[PDB]
């Protein structure tokens, strides 16, 4: 622990803090998250969980050198807390968490973007609570109205040549957790389409030329997916 | 099935 000093940090959390104050706060939490055991992530709890997601809200509300790298800090904080059981329970019963990750995909913070795709895909593939890839739709739909773009965009500005290696993974590999994991052959069908149409058909060109096997794992996932959706549908 | 093996190559990237 110690369990006192989980309060402490929920207490400094809920204090009003900014800019390197608040990153300092941020960064000995992370620290704490990933060294401390689940026990204290449990100490720290829905609570503290509810006072990091309050400033993530704010800081997106008040458009700050310090905003990237506060929001970037919450997202590792997050990273941390939902590495066990326990912690991804306690994010996806939030009604605001999933939403709060997507717009954390913001491909001009690119290490930000990847570990929060992340954390999308992880969940995506949970065998339960089933179906975690429609409520990533859902609050993708709601961030494309919120920021006036089609809904896949940051997707697929995270796959345009230029971006880092890393990033283009992480994009397929969220494209394939929304994907892969539905059991209704109609809806792949459809989300693939609808990827394809805004612009993924002309990017796969490009990403089949890169010589890493991280993007050749995901390229060939989705490939036979699609394979095996347009047998099915004959 | 092969979606199933597939799900199972996506868990194994992500570790
Ligand atoms: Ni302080």
């Amino acid at each position: 622990g110690s369990e006192f000093s989980a309060m402490m940090y929920i207490q400094e959390l809920r204090s009003g803090l900014r800019d390197m104050h608040l990153l300092s706060c941020l960064e000995s939490l992370r620290v704490s998250l990933n060294n401390n055991p689940v026990s204290w992530v449990q100490t720290f709890g829905a609570e503290g969980l509810a006072s990091l997601l309050d400033i993530l809200k704010r800081l997106h509300d008040e458009k700050g050198n310090y905003d990237s790298r506060n929001q970037h800090e919450i997202i590792r904080c997050l990273k941390a807390f939902m590495n066990n059981k326990f912690g991804i329970k306690t994010m996806l019963e939030t009604e605001e968490g999933i939403l709060l990750l997507v717009r954390a995909m913001d491909p001009a913070v690119p290490n930000m973007m990847i570990d929060a795709a992340k954390l999308l895909s992880a969940l995506c593939i949970l065998p339960q609570p089933e179906d975690m890839n429609e409520r990533v739709l859902e609050a993708m739909t709601e961030r494309a109205e919120m920021d006036e773009v089609e809904r896949f965009q940051p997707l697929l500005d995270g796959l345009k040549s230029g971006t880092s290696i890393a990033l283009k993974v992480g994009c397929l590999q969220l494209i394939n957790a929304l994907i892969t994991p539905a059991e209704e052959l109609d809806f792949r069908v459809h989300i693939r389409s609808e990827l394809m149409r805004l612009g993924l058909h002309q990017v796969l060109q490009e990403l089949r030329e890169i010589e890493n096997e991280d993007m050749k794992v995901q390229l060939c996932v989705f490939d036979e997916q699609g394979d095996e959706d347009f047998f099915d549908l004959k | 099935t092969p979606r199933s093996a597939r799900l199972e190559r996506m868990a194994q990237a992500l570790a």
